[PDB]
């Protein structure tokens, strides 16, 4: 388990694996951002 | 409309048929030979 | 019609208004085609979800029970109702469609309408082609598909006992429906199927080939290096360089390509020989007329107790299918086999 | 022409689709929850896989009275 | 016309296709079909 | 509207997404 | 100025002049095939029964031993040697060579070698005639296969033994075997592959149909419609728009296959991302990756299993588990 | 004669393709 | 960005615009590199949340926690965990790490200078120069040698790196005095892939693996020098393309090379990989099987001397094809499986048939029993063992799945490199774009026939 002082944090924790994920489909966001130019 | 026929047509069996449908039925022979032997 | 008067009736109205540009048209076919096709889907989609296949088969086939899209399917109705056409209307339903469901008789409607919607499909392709004024070669291709589809959910139940022997609407009931030829028909061995295998895998060959030769050998046709931007259907000129790839295939391979005509039916011809051969190889199993067994090994086998091969492992393998499966597979039938007389060996 | 890039970005197009189109999944959110699909689509319950009479999976095994078999056979 | 962005409007919809297809997933390991 | 096209992409959205409404509704039923 | 032997050399072996192109990887294509087809056919037709599961149960497999061509094939190497790399060298005689399955190691290796060489000689005579290389990339694809079915799955298995006889009723067997232990049927990988291949066949007819239907009348019924003019002029007339028109009324006249580049890039890529999802799902295999089990996942309010079509599918890959490898095991769980 | 005849069939096939390699045609018309 | 008119680059292929601004590349490099750590970190803290201490370790799909305790940082006698804050430490030093990281990678890829060359020449570069391309690979194999050096440091003097052959079932042990014998080490290099050899993967003890490390770290530094001080030779210039593509090409080659030997490595490997960390290999598990059926047969009181099985070779005992005692069931293939339970109770003439009837352990038979509960067996959807099972237990192999997904790296990484490869020739030749159409090289030569 996570340690004492940081164990209400699990739940920020672990989300945190997708957003590599989310970073390419956030490039695809900025390229239709500008329309794929 | 004449003695001759004018709907007279002669064959043509270029080089690249010939090798295409001797190995279609050389692959049909080696196919059905194991088949037919049974 | 040849320069004359041709008065005017609604048929000439109807036809002007079902030929017309649109986003989708509509067409003849469009009275057969339209409302068949989307029956199918539907019914497929809906059998697949709610319609459950417990009361035919014992079985859960639909994602109201527990199944994924990999598990449900448009199950078949039971192997005593042979092959009733299994209407809403008819003896067994008396129109009453809630018994209708989980009674097969989804199956056949989606069959029903999946063949006639395959029919105006074909009807489509042509009067577009009439439309465009271009050769039907796609109805002549598409001439397979529903080949393969009469052979397989149509002549093969036929000649069988009956629907229930059809592959259901879906994905594991057709995996199902493949390792049921695979142990009861030994399809594999047919010529027929092995020309059908052929047949795809050549196509899928000619495809990649003539994709990678085309795209490989495109010129240059301007300045920047994205080639697609590079292509105009304004000017007249091939896109790619047919003598480069022909030099470089008779290099590669030593025969090539010489013709653009001969290179597009051949793609033409391939897929939809070797369908045609699965289709007319699915017609034999449809009669229980197999290529099943090798007479010469099967004797030899008999009377040589140290003689085997690959052949004689695939027939065991066949009955491995035939006695673990059969016994869940046909419920109607009734195989409460014993579990000690089962083909199982050491251990496993 | 509507070439699909003019309805898309018109709130006109939202604003008749921001309550239609989660009406009809709350539609089907209910038609689902309240057993309605099960009643018109003769899907048994997770409890009403099995009768008390017979406890293995059902068959037909009947062509003319396959209604009236399901009928007794099915869920009461 | 042009009041909400195609881009905009394509990004909510990849999200709730998204989370769409997760809730699915989700639901393969609980309730109906979930081997437990 | 209600032309051809408004008909075409009306019967295959609607019952769609009943049908998705529906599919996260049986997302969440328990044995 | 070329007057000396091994630049002579690199010029025959460079040059694009010969019949076939042989190149610095034509240097270990010609070889390698050679050597390969060589022992596949003298295997083929004259081997003697090769002990393929290592309980002296030999498979015949050549035609001299009484079997045909379907049900001929040439043995997977031994199991009790394993992937160990067994040469004619290592064998005491040839015989003991022929009955450990040392002309499959050869093969396999060979071939391995050609298909490797045969993509990089596919690129070097791209790079000699000038057009773009990456024919070698979409043939890169079916030699990806060739190394799953070959030696990645008896590297992951642990045994030569393991991988695809090379005849026809072996590759039956080696397939059953596999869907028996790895349920490839049920697996997106598999399912990738089975849609490539059928989208192959679909486009491949498609793009006929499109191409050989957009023509305009230049071979009348006859051999040739010349009469206009002959052969010896550029006029390059055949059809460029009514194809794409006839796609676009199709359905929806949105999907735009305009671009015949385009059009083409995607009739290359599809079947060959599609095998290659296969392949890697084949090595995925080999180290038991397996596909989707839902089998008893259906249960009731009782918990009470619900048979589906995937129970069925599990009966059966049981029942080809069951039968396998006749008298193979002797420990109860099958363990590679 | 059991493998004598498939012999023959195999042996043919190839000198089919042998000479379609080489005894070929020469590619006209581009 | 720039758009695709100024570049003949389109959207999907946007990172070539990068081809010739090294701040951007740079950059986006940096920002690469964040990416990493920050799925290091994030994994890390995830998986210590999703942690059970009493079950063994490799049983929650732990896939770099075993990389951690490899090293032996919070791990005790027998592989117990004991204790997660190592790992905790690592992964917040990797988040933050991250963070810094993501920082420069953005700064560099938005407001960074756009050409180094008017700026930095330091970090100025193009793709030609081969002085400046040889200086960075030294200043990178440099920094390589120096982090291949900190595990030999941290094997030698600090405590660290679990054996799993030591005696009483593996401990965190000290390395004194590495194997650094330059011919054990290049026979390891240049021995034969197969399995009778194993080529690179079937190295076995740590003394070998830290004297390799230290020869690896010591070439690497000396060949940073000697990069940074040196230009390439003619016939190098002659042999190779000197442009940035056919570089990328040359290390996406070596990087699925590496991929390949990983995936090799995951999957046989037992001494780099602690099977107390990753489950049993593919030779356990099967062997595990063998022995521990052996075992419980003879604890019947059968005779496994005997043996004799279904096709009259022996159901527990073999002769391998060599003369060594092996086990004699379907997994006569594994017979050069070497393990930690099994080489006290393995010979010179094979398995000492007298060991297996009395000298066996307790801690072997337990292991052996364990390991063949846990098969590397799976399924893709969880699930449990063969696919022909049933839902009966939720594990799959950690071995597996760096088996499987590092295949599929490399294999693309290959294509990759094949790709890259093919068109950084085509470039520097200048007919990437495609055939000229005005002289066409094809009709620069006679006809083949
Ligand atoms: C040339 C002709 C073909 C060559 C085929 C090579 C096959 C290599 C192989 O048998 O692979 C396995 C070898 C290691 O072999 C294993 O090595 C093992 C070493 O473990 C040993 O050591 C361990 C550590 O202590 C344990 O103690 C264990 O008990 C002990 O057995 C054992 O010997 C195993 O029996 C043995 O299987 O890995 C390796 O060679 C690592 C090197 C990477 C190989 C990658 C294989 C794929 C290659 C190309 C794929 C793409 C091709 C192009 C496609 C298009
Ligand atoms: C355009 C737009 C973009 C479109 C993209 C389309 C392409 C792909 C779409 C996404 C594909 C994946 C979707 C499904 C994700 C999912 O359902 O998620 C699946 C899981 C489910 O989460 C949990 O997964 C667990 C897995 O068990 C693990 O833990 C268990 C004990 O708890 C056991 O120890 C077991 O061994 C161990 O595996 C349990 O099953 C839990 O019940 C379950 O809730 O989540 C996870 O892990 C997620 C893992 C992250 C991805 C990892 C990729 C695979 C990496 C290496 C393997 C490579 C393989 C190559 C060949 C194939
Ligand atoms: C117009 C497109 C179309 C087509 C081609 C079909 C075709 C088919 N349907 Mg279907 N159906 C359709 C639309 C269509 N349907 C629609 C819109 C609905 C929703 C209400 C249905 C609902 C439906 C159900 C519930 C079922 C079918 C079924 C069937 C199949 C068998 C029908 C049958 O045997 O009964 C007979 C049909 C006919 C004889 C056609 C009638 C044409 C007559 C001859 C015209 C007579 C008119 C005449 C001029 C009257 C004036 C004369 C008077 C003044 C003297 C069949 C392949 C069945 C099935 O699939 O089997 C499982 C079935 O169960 N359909
Ligand atoms: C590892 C992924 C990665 C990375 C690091 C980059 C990096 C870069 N790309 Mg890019 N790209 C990628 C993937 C990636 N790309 C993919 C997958 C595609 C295909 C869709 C593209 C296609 C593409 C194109 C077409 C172009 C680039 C361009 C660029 C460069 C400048 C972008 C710019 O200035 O506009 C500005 C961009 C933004 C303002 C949106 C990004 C918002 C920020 C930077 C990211 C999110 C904030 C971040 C989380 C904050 C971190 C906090 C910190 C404290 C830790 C840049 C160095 C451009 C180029 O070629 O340079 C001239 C350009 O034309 N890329
Ligand atoms: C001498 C100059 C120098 C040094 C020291 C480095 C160092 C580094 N570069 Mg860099 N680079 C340089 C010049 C240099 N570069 C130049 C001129 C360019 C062209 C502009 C680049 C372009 C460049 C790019 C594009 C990238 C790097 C990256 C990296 C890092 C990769 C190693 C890593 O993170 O893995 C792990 C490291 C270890 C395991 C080693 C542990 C640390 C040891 C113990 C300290 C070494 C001490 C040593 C004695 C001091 C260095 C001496 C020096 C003279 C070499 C690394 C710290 C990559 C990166 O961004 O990573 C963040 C990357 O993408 N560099
Ligand atoms: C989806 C992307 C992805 C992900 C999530 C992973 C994830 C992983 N990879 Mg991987 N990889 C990928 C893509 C990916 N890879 C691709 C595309 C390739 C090319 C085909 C590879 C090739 C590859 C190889 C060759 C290997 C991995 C390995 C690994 C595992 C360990 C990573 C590691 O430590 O490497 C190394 C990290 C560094 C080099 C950073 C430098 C820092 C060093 C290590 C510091 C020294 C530590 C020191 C001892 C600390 C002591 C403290 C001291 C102060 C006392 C890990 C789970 C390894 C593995 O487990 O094999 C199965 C491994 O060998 N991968
Ligand atoms: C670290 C290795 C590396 C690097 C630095 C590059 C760099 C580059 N590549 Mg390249 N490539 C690589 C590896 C690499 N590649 C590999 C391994 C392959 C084989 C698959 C390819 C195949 C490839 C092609 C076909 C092309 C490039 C191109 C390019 C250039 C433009 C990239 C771009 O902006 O596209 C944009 C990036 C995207 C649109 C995102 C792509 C998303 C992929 C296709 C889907 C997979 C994502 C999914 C999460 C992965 C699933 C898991 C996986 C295991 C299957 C650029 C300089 C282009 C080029 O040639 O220009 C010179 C080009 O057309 N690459
Ligand atoms: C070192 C190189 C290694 C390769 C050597 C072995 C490759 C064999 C050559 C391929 C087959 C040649 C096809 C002849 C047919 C032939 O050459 O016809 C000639 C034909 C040329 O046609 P044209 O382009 O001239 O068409 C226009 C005409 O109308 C005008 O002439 O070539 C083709 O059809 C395309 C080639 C497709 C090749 C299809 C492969 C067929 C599979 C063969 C399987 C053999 C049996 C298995 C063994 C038992
Ligand atoms: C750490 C470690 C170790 C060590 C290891 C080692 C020692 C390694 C190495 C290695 C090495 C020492 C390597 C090397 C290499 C190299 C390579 C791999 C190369 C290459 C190249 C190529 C491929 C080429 C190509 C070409 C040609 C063909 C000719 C012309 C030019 C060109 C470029 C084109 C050991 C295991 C002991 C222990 C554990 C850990
Ligand atoms: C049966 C029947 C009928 C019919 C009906 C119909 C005809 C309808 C329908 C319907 C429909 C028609 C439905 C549907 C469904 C659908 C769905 C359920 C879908 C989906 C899902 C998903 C999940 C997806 C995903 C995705 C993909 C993958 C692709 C792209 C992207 C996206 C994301 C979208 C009636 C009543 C008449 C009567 C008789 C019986
Ligand atoms: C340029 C560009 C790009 C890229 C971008 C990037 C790549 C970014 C990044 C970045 C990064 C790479 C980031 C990272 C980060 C990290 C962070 C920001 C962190 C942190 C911290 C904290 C706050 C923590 C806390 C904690 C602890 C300490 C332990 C326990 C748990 C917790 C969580 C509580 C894109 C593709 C979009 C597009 C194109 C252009
Ligand atoms: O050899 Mn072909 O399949 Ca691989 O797992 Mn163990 O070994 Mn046999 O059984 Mn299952
Ligand atoms: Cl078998
Ligand atoms: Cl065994
Ligand atoms: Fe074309
Ligand atoms: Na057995």
């Amino acid at each position: 388990k996570l340690p004492e002082a940081y164990a209400p944090f699990s739940p920020i924790v672990d989300v945190l694996p997708i957003i590599p994920v989310l970073f390419i489909l956030l490039a695809f966001v900025w390229q239709a951002s500008v329309s794929f130019r | 409309m004449a003695r001759p026929n004018p709907n007279k047509q002669v064959v043509e069996l270029n080089r690249s048929s010939l090798y295409w449908g001797l190995l279609l039925i050389f692959v049909l022979a080696v196919l059905f030979s194991s088949y037919i032997f049974n | 019609i040849g320069t004359y008067q041709e008065k005017r009736t609604w048929f000439d109205d109807a036809d002007d208004w079902l030929r017309q540009d649109r986003f989708v048209f509509v067409g003849w076919s469009g009275l057969l085609l339209l409302p068949c096709a989307y029956f199918a889907v539907g019914g497929w989609l809906t059998g697949c979800t709610f319609v459950t296949s417990w009361y035919t088969h014992g079985l859960a086939s639909s994602y109201i029970e527990g199944c994924n899209f990999l598990t449900a399917a448009v199950s078949t109705p039971a192997n005593s109702l042979g092959h009733s056409l299994l209407f809403v209307w008819g003896p067994e339903a008396q129109g009453d469609l809630t018994r209708w469901f989980q009674l097969g008789g989804l199956w056949a409607f989606v069959a029903l309408h999946g063949a006639f919607g395959l029919i105006g499909f074909m009807l489509r392709q042509f009067e577009i082609a009439r439309s465009v004024n271009l050769r039907p070669y796609n109805a002549i291709a598409f001439s397979a598909p529903i080949a393969v589809f009469v052979s397989v959910f149509l002549i093969y139940p036929l000649g069988q006992s009956g629907w229930f022997f059809a592959p259901s609407f879906g994905v594991a009931s057709i995996f199902r429906f493949i390792l049921f030829f695979q142990g009861f028909h030994n399809w594999t061995l047919n010529p027929f199927h092995m020309m059908g295998v052929a047949g795809v895998l050549g196509a899928a060959l000619l495809c990649a080939i003539h994709g990678a030769t085309v795209e490989n050998t495109l010129f240059e046709d301007g300045d920047g290096a994205n080639t697609f931007r590079a292509f105009n259907p304004t000017q007249a000129e091939e896109t790619y360089s047919m003598v480069t790839a022909n030099r470089f295939w008779s290099q590669i391979f030593g025969v090539a390509f010489s013709n653009k005509r001969w290179l597009h039916f051949f793609m033409l011809f391939v897929p939809v020989t070797g369908l045609w051969m699965s289709a007319l190889g699915v017609v034999g199993l449809a009669l229980n007329l197999r290529a099943y067994d090798f007479v010469s090994q099967e004797i030899r086998a008999a009377e040589d107790p140290e003689f085997e091969t690959f052949y004689t492992k695939n027939i065991l393998l066949n009955e491995g299918i035939r006695a673990w499966m059969a016994a869940q597979d046909q419920p109607h039938e009734k195989l409460t086999l014993p579990e000690e007389v089962l083909p199982r060996g050491n251990a496993l | 022409e509507r070439p699909f890039s003019d309805i898309l970005t018109s709130i006109r197009y939202w604003v008749i689709h921001s309550i239609t189109v989660p009406s009809l999944f709350i539609a089907g959110w209910l038609f689902v929850s309240t057993g309605l699909a099960y009643d018109v689509f003769g899907s048994p319950r997770p409890n009403e896989y099995f009768t008390e009479d017979r406890q293995d999976a059902p068959l037909i095994t009947d062509r003319f009275n396959a209604l009236e078999q399901v009928k007794k056979l099915s869920a009461q | 016309i042009g009041r909400i962005p195609l881009w905009l409007v394509g990004t909510v919809v990849g999200l709730l296709a998204i989370g769409l297809l997760a809730i699915f997933f989700y639901g393969s390991y609980v309730g109906l079909g979930s081997s437990l | 509207i209600f032309t051809v096209r408004w008909l075409a992409i009306h019967a295959i959205a609607v019952p769609t997404i009943f049908f998705l409404g529906a599919i996260t509704a049986m997302q969440f039923i328990q044995r | 100025e070329n007057t000396s032997l091994w630049a002579r050399f690199c010029e025959w072996i460079t040059s694009t002049e010969n019949r076939l192109y042989i190149g610095w990887f034509g240097v270990i294509m010609i070889p390698t095939l050679l050597t390969a087809i060589s022992v596949y056919i003298i295997a083929f037709i004259a081997a003697p029964p090769v002990d393929i599961d290592g309980i002296r149960e030999p498979v015949s497999g050549s035609l001299l031993y009484g079997n045909n061509i379907i049900t001929g094939a040439v043995v997977p190497t031994s199991n009790a040697i394993g992937l160990h790399f067994y040469p004619i060298w290592e064998a005491a005689s040839l015989d003991e060579w022929l009955y450990n399955g040392g002309p499959y190691q050869l093969v396999v290796c060979h071939f391995f070698l050609g298909v490797c060489c045969y993509m990089g000689r596919e690129w070097e005579l791209s790079y000699r005639l000038g057009m773009r290389p990456w024919i070698a990339v979409a043939y890169s694809a079916p030699v990806a296969a060739a190394t799953a079915v070959f030696i990645i799955y008896p590297i992951g298995q642990g045994s030569f033994s393991d991988g695809m006889p090379l005849g026809i009723s072996g590759t039956f067997n080696f397939m059953i075997v596999f869907q028996a232990e790895h349920n490839i049927l049920m697996h997106p990988f598999h399912m990738f592959g089975v849609a490539g291949v059928f989208g192959g066949s679909l486009f491949s007819a498609m793009h006929g149909s499109l191409v050989t239907s957009s023509l305009i009348r230049e071979t009348t019924e006859n051999e040739s419609a010349n009469a206009g003019y002959k052969f010896g002029q550029e006029e390059e007339t055949y059809n460029i728009v009514a194809a794409h028109g006839y796609f676009g009324r199709l359905i929806f006249q949105y999907a735009s296959f305009n671009n015949s580049r385009s059009l083409h890039f995607f009739l290359a890529v599809w079947p060959v991302v599609c095998i290659w999802l296969t392949a890697l799902g084949i090595s995925t295999m080999a180290f038991n990756l397996n596909g989707f089990n839902f089998n008893q996942s259906v249960v009731d309010s009782n918990g009470r299993v619900l048979n589906t079509w995937a129970d069925i599918i599990n009966r059966a890959n049981l029942g080809m588990e069951v039968m396998h490898e006749r008298n193979a095991h002797n420990f109860p769980l099958d363990l590679a | 004669m059991e493998a004598l005849v498939y012999t023959f069939l195999l042996i043919g096939t190839l000198g089919i393709i042998f000479f379609s390699i080489f005894f070929r045609e020469p590619p006209r018309i581009a | 960005g720039r758009d695709q008119e100024t570049t003949g680059f389109a959207w999907w292929a946007g990172n070539a615009r990068l081809i010739n601004l090294s701040g951007k590349l740079l950059g986006a490099h940096v920002a690469h590199a964040g990416l990493i750590v920050f799925w290091a970190g994030a994994m890390n803290l995830f998986e210590v949340s999703h942690f059970v201490p009493e079950k063994p370790m490799y049983e929650q799909g732990l896939i770099l926690l075993p990389h951690i305790a490899t090293l032996g940082y919070g791990v005790g006698p027998g592989g117990e965990v004991l204790d997660t804050f190592p790992y905790f430490v690592s992964g917040v030093l990797h988040l933050i790490s991250s963070a810094v990281l993501g920082f420069g990678g953005v700064y560099h890829s938005l407001i960074g200078p756009e050409t180094l060359e008017e700026s930095y020449p330091f970090f100025g570069y193009v793709w030609k120069d081969k002085n400046k391309m040889t200086n960075i690979l030294g200043y990178h194999l440099i920094i390589l040698g120096c982090g291949a050096w900190l595990l030999v440091l941290k094997a030698l003097y600090f405590g660290g790196v679990y054996d799993t052959w030591a005696p009483g079932g593996g401990d965190v042990r000290i390395i004194s005095n590495p194997t650094t014998n330059a011919a054990i080490i290049f026979g390891y290099i240049v021995k034969s892939p197969f399995g009778g050899d194993g080529w690179i993967v079937s190295v076995d003890n740590l003394e070998d693996i830290i004297g390799g490390h230290i020869w690896i770290g010591t070439l690497c530094i000396l060949g940073g020098i000697w990069h940074i001080y040196t230009t390439p030779w003619p016939w190098a210039r002659r042999a190779f393309v000197w442009s940035g593509e056919a570089y990328l090409s040359y290390s996406l080659a070596a990087v699925s090379l590496m991929g390949f030997t990983a995936c090799c490595f995951a999957w046989f490997n037992n001494t780099a990989y602690p099977s107390e960390f990753y489950g049993p290999t593919g030779p356990e598990a099967s062997q595990a099987q063998a022995f521990t059926f052996l075992v419980r047969d003879q604890r019947l009181g059968a005779n496994v001397a005997s043996a004799q099985g279904p096709t009259g070779l022996g159901k527990y005992l073999m002769r391998s094809p060599t003369g060594e005692i092996i086990f004699g069931g379907e997994t006569m293939r594994f017979w050069d499986f070497r393990g930690p339970w099994v080489e006290p109770l393995r010979g010179p003439s094979g398995l000492d048939l007298v060991k297996l009837k009395n000298d066996i352990q307790p801690w072997q038979e337990r292991r052996a029993a364990e390991y063949m509960t846990h098969a590397p067996l799976g399924s893709l959807n969880s699930v449990g063992g063969v696919a022909t099972e049933i839902n009966a237990v939720n594990f799959v192999s950690p071995r597996s799945w760096l088996a499987t997904s590092h295949f599929c790296l490399g294999f693309f990484f290959f294509v990759g490199h094949l790709w890259h490869a093919g068109r950084a020739r085509a470039a520097a030749a200048g007919f990437e774009k495609g055939i000229d159409r005005v002289d066409e090289p094809v009709l620069s030569m006679r006809p083949l026939d």
